[PDB]
RNA sequence: GGGGGCCUGACUGCGAGGCCUGCAAGCCGAGCAGGGGCGAAAGCCGGGCCUAGUGAACCGGUGGUCCCGUGUGGAAGGGCC
RNA sequence: CCUGGUGUUGGCUCUUGGUCGCGCCUGCGUAGGAUAGGUGGGAGCCUGUGAACCCCCGCCUCCGGGUGGGGGGGAGGCGCC
RNA sequence: CGGGGGGAACCUGGGGAACUGAAACAUCUCAGUACCCAGAGGAGAGGAAAGAGAAAUCGACUCCCUGAGUAGCGGCGAGCG
RNA sequence: GCCGAGGUAGCUCAGUUGGUAGAGCAUGCGACUGAAAAUCGCAGUGUCGGCGGUUCGAUUCCGCUCCUCGGCACCA
């Protein structure tokens, strides 16, 4: 009963028996694993829903309050001041109807698409062959359709994370830095607590936020019990 | 079914047990018997009957015991030998403390009970060890000497 | 009388009904039972100091001969 | 009756008063108020060109209500739409 | 009348199925060094093999190969790129 | 030492019915009625509250009037009450 | 109305990553068939009852919908 991960060390410190609370868990995180750099910890977990009816394919978002400039691209899809706004504000790929004409010619460089009312017409239907069978099109029930371009991509560099449940019925998402302050890393574990809380589903019955851990990156597993 | 038993351990094991043998099960097929019986403060007191009883008697085992270990592990006992000056003729048999002890001085012991591999002739004496009770166990100074 | 029970009294009586109902579910019942019926308990027995028996009926039954279980 | 533009009154609360009528039926309705909709507007629109496309009462369901609850705060249940 | 449950209707033992908990192994359409099961976090990882060179063995099959150990030892390999 | 066998109507408990009504007739009504029975009497019946009741209130049982034919029971039908 | 069930080419059966489809039998052409059937070779040949949908992609995965068959409680 031995395994292949110089982990051991680290691993050791884990000990699997009670799935404890938040800052516990920040404090432990955050002692648990600074390899080469400081660890992306990160939490992860999963709900009793069922996406095989997308009446409960969960996303949406809780802006961390806590800074960044990172994470899942992003193209501000509008015209004159909105292309000022988003790109300002801190955009990845920021442009309107020649940019969505890159991505017809074969140019999806960002992940989401938030494009604002002054575009979503081009967007949604000339992008909308594009990007409609993957997810990366705006939708104006899909966090990706708004005329608050700058205020949108502005959270995505100030302090940006969202949703979205991956099929069997999990959620994946930052909720701090590993040697940020403790207490701040329970303060993000909760926004997702709330964000999440939030998005899930009225298709439910019984225990529905199943599992809900904080783990790290490339470094340790502990359970945790965001209720405290 | 607050089954008692008379003479069971799930086996003819008896008393010291009380389990549950369901229904009529229970009834009429373990303890119909001679095996058993079942609960009643009546029964139940049974169990308190007895259990005093030997806790009182192993605790006076315990007392009696202790009045001769102190009488004993005290006092000395000398023994009129005849003989060499080593062994005797014919043996120190424990049993010889035994009897010497018990009636020439005063208190008895079996014979048994003791620690006496082969009689003992060397003369002078020893204090051994002889267990009177098995976690009260009596030493004491066995002088024998020829009087020769 | 020949089976009231003997750990006390239980031989007889009762009138039985039977309809099909859907009450609170979705609507009234369904009546159309005037019929009538038996109801009733068992026999056994053990031994005074061999020779005995018993009779008796079930539950206050067994309890009970066990009160004589007692003496 | 043929075509086209916009639009839903194929409205609620209501209807003075008349048609046949023993019953309960069924039938026609100006105008009043909120509220729209067609016209610029004199106004017309509470279904269709009309007479047949039909069923009391019960029991029970469902979408409101937020009236009653058997002590009382509830609730099952319950009354009305 | 036949007919599950259940009550008196107690013992010993052979046994096979579902379900939840934990543990293991598992995913080969084509490009893909290569049998990519997902979706995360993510350029770093490791030295009880001093090495991916070779050795057998245990295991799962759709050629290869994936995986887990024992051994042979003299700063390398692999992930990133 | 007692019972038993009686006794017109009366009483308690056991068991327990069609007509007829519902202008049919199956829940229902006639009814717990008629009838079979056991049993006490001179009367049996019931008889100090795990009662009634919502005001910090009554207080065994029985019977007469009243309470309502209301509260209500129900092919919410005949009716019952 | 409930649940188990059948529905694709002329006849009738097939797949749980779905992600690539028919097969046995008739129909067309060609050898063996000196006749024939039978045989073999080939071809032709299709929405997997309807629609969207989870779905890069699933017709077998998600929900509702036809006509159907088997067994249950509906109108009192």
């Amino acid at each position: 009963p031995k395994h292949g991960k110089r982990y051991r060390a680290l691993l050791e410190k884990v000990d699997p028996n009670k799935i404890y609370t938040i800052d516990e868990a920040a404090h432990l995180v955050k002692e648990l694993a600074t390899a080469k750099f400081d660890e992306t910890v990160e939490v992860h977990a999963k709900l009793g829903i069922d996406p095989r009816r997308s009446d409960q394919n969960v996303r949406g978002t809780v802006s961390l309050p806590h800074g960044l400039g990172k994470q899942v691209r992003v193209l501000a899809i509008a015209k004159g001041e909105k292309i000022k706004e988003a790109e300002e504000a801190g955009a990845d790929y920021v442009g309107g109807e020649e940019i969505i004409q890159k991505i017809l010619d074969g140019w999806m460089d960002f992940d989401a698409v938030v494009a604002t009312p002054d575009v979503m017409g081009a967007v949604g239907s000339k992008l909308g062959r594009i990007l409609g069978p993957r997810g990366l099109l705006p939708n104006p029930k899909a966090g990706t359709v708004g005329f608050n371009i700058g205020e949108i991509i502005r959270e995505i560099k100030a302090g940006r994370i969202e949703f979205r449940n991956d099929k069997t019925g999990a959620i994946h998402a930052p909720v701090g830095k590993a040697s940020f302050p403790p207490e701040k890393l329970a303060d993000n574990i909760r926004a997702f607590i709330r964000a999440l809380e939030a998005h899930k589903p009225e298709g439910a019955k019984g225990t529905f936020l199943r599992s809900v851990y904080v783990t790290t990156t490339m470094g340790p597993s502990v359970r945790i019990n965001p209720h405290s | 079914m607050k089954v008692i038993l008379l003479e069971p351990l799930e086996n003819l094991g008896d008393v010291g047990q009380v389990v549950d043998v369901k229904p009529g099960y229970a009834r009429n097929y373990l303890l119909p018997r001679g095996l058993a019986v079942l609960a009643t403060e009546s029964n139940l007191k049974a169990l308190e009957a007895r259990i005093r009883a030997q806790a009182k008697r192993l605790a006076e085992r315990k007392a009696e015991a202790e009045r001769l270990k102190k009488i004993l592990e005290n006092l000395t006992l000398t023994i009129p030998v005849r003989a060499g000056e080593t062994k005797i003729y014919g043996s120190v048999t424990a049993k010889d403390i035994a009897e010497a002890l018990s009636r020439q001085h005063g208190v008895t012991i079996d014979p048994k009970r003791l620690a006496l591999e082969k009689p003992i002739k060397e003369l002078g004496e020893y204090v051994l060890t002889y267990k009177p009770h098995p976690e009260v166990p009596i030493q004491l100074k066995v002088s024998v000497v020829a009087q020769e | 009388m020949k089976e009231g029970i003997h750990p006390k009294l239980v031989p007889a009586r009762i009138i039985c009904g039977c309809g099909n109902v859907i009450e609170t579910y979705s609507t009234k019942p369904e009546i159309y039972v005037e019929v009538c019926s038996k109801c009733h308990p068992f026999y056994t027995g053990q031994q005074r100091f061999v020779d005995t028996e018993g009779r008796v009926e079930r539950f206050q039954r067994r309890y009970g001969d066990s009160y004589r279980k007692g003496r």
